[PDB]
């Protein structure tokens, strides 16, 4: 349960980094669409809102490991191959039980 | 700082001539991540710096 | 209308929710499937003949059926509710004891398999828990998630199926052909579990299960089960003799040994079926079975 | 930026602007460059200033992404 909360917290932090990355794209798209010199103060305050957002994120985290997971967490690809299950169980002392096979 | 991405890598020579054609000047900075060989990126060197005529030119 | 939650399963989660119109309690078994993908199979027809053909066939030893609905993703099953099963009698809970009540279990189990074999239907999903019990004590089956309509010839089909604890000797080697002995193998295995109240065949995969079965029953020789070396997928083991069956089980009469030996036969062509098993000397004696009222129920 | 150093020059003259010819010129070359990082090519980010990015969209982004 502790490792499950750590892996789930990585997706929560990864989503905030993607929104912060996409926020700079929206500022560059509208940087010259409606700006003819007087509109230049908003870009200076853009990094100020991005710096304070990173300061409020680096503190409430116990330094998560660098992983490459999906922040949205959807139907991830496994192998889609007839891999069956374990490596033929392979006994050693007392046998247990293995789940049955399904289509 | 608003970071961008890479445009097919090959597109690069045409950008160096369009910026200087107008009026702004470019200045490619430091840092890299390709072609490594000397172990890592900190090698071996004593931190005891000397010669003030080189340290002042280094920080500049 | 969700009511209460029970447990999980192999590929379907059991839900105790009261359905509409019909006032009977329905145990919905939702099968986890897909719908997000484009060219996705979605629903599997391995249970299509279960929720469409069971309404026509009526039998007391066979589970019932009301309706059926779904849409690829969530396929909610509509089946009658059952009290307890059989695994709770042996596993964990050891307080519930059945003194000479096992005769009523095999009597109502062979009648259910005989009715399915008459309509050319095999229950290729035998495991020590499908024998569901209701309030009246009527022994009924669980689900038909691996049923198939067979005929006179026997061709190649699926392999490495069925619970690994109860596996036929011809199915572990990967034989292409099979027959009635597939469903008649676990009949004696369930009977062997209710006697000593312990797992009779505690094996692992297909390789470990061959060791436990052969060291207790024996190795099929040429006089016993012919046609063995012709199969490609074959392994050579030790010359296992054969442990008798009248000394392993303590509470076992003389008439009980006449049925256990015929069920554990390694020859599918010579293995006893359901009609010849009900006409033996075990189901025609003085200790008559109980109808179901005197049968105890778990807590 | 050149607009910051201009205010320091006006205070040094003590009530007096530096003519006015070089005041309108303080709008040509800016601070721009490229940085090589994990992208294995170029990552476009320079300085925390803002006038160094506004006057650039009408040249390179207009002809190629």
């Amino acid at each position: 349960q502790e490792n499950e909360q750590r892996r789930l917290f990585i997706q929560k932090e990864e989503q905030l980094q993607q929104i912060l990355k996409r926020k700079n794209k929206q500022a560059f798209l509208d940087e010259l669409e409606s700006s003819d010199l007087p509109v230049a103060l908003l870009l200076a305050q853009h990094k100020d809102r991005s710096t304070q957002l990173e300061m409020q994120l680096e503190k409430p985290k116990p330094v998560k490991p660098v992983t490459f997971s999906t922040g949205i967490k959807m139907g991830q690809h496994i192998s889609l191959a007839p891999i069956h299950k374990l490596e033929e169980a392979l006994y050693e002392y007392q046998p247990l039980q293995i789940e049955t096979y399904g289509p | 700082t608003v970071s961008f991405e890479v445009k097919q890598e090959m597109i690069e020579e045409l950008q160096k001539r369009c910026i200087h054609l107008e009026y702004p000047l470019l200045a490619e900075y430091d840092f890299r991540n390709d072609s490594v060989n000397p172990d890592i990126n900190i090698d071996l060197k004593p931190t005891a710096v000397l010669r003030p005529y080189q340290e002042k030119s280094l920080r500049k | 209308e969700k009511l209460d939650f029970l447990g999980e399963g192999q590929f379907a989660t059991v839900y105790k929710a009261r359905d509409k119109n019909t006032n009977q309690i329905v145990a919905i078994k939702k099968i986890k499937l897909g719908h997000r993908s484009e060219a996705k199979d979605g629903i599997n027809r391995t249970a299509l003949r279960e929720i469409k053909l069971l309404q026509e066939l009526s039998h007391p030893n066979i589970i019932g059926l009301l309706d059926a609905f779904g849409h690829k993703s969530n396929i909610s099953l509509v089946f009658d509710f059952m009290e307890t099963d059989l695994e709770v009698i042996i596993k964990d809970n050891s307080l519930v004891l059945t003194p000479s009540h096992i005769k009523a279990y095999m009597l109502m189990t062979l009648q259910g398999l005989e009715y399915l074999h008459q309509h050319w239907i095999l229950h290729r999903d035998l495991k020590p828990n499908n024998l569901l019990l209701d309030e009246n004590g009527v022994l009924k089956l669980a689900d038909f998630g691996l049923a198939k309509s067979f005929g006179s010839p026997n061709r190649a089909y699926t392999h490495q199926v069925v619970t690994r604890w109860y596996r036929a000797p011809e199915l572990l080697f990967g034989a292409r052909m099979y027959g009635v002995g597939v469903d008649m193998w676990a009949v004696g295995c369930i009977l062997a579990e209710l006697l000593l109240r312990v797992p009779f065949l505690p094996g692992d995969s297909d390789l470990d299960q061959l060791t436990r079965i052969f060291e207790t029953l024996g190795t099929p020789t040429e006089e016993q089960w012919p046609d063995m070396c012709s199969l490609p997928d074959y392994v050579t083991f030790k010359s296992f003799p054969g442990i008798p069956l009248h000394h392993i089980f303590s509470a076992a009469g003389d008439d009980l040994l006449d049925l256990i030996q015929g069920l554990f036969l390694f020859n599918p062509c010579a293995r006893i079926t359901a009609t010849q098993a009900l006409k033996m000397k075990y189901f025609s004696n003085r200790p008559g079975p109980t109808p179901g009222c005197q049968l105890p129920r778990p807590n | 930026q050149t607009s910051d150093i201009t205010e320091y020059l006006r205070k040094l003259s003590k009530t007096g602007v530096p003519d006015g010819i070089m005041q309108f010129i303080k709008l040509c070359t800016v601070s721009y460059g490229k940085v090589k990082l994990v992208l294995k090519h170029n990552r476009y980010f320079v300085e925390s200033c803002h006038p160094d990015v506004i006057q650039h969209l009408l040249q390179d982004p207009v002809i190629r992404e």
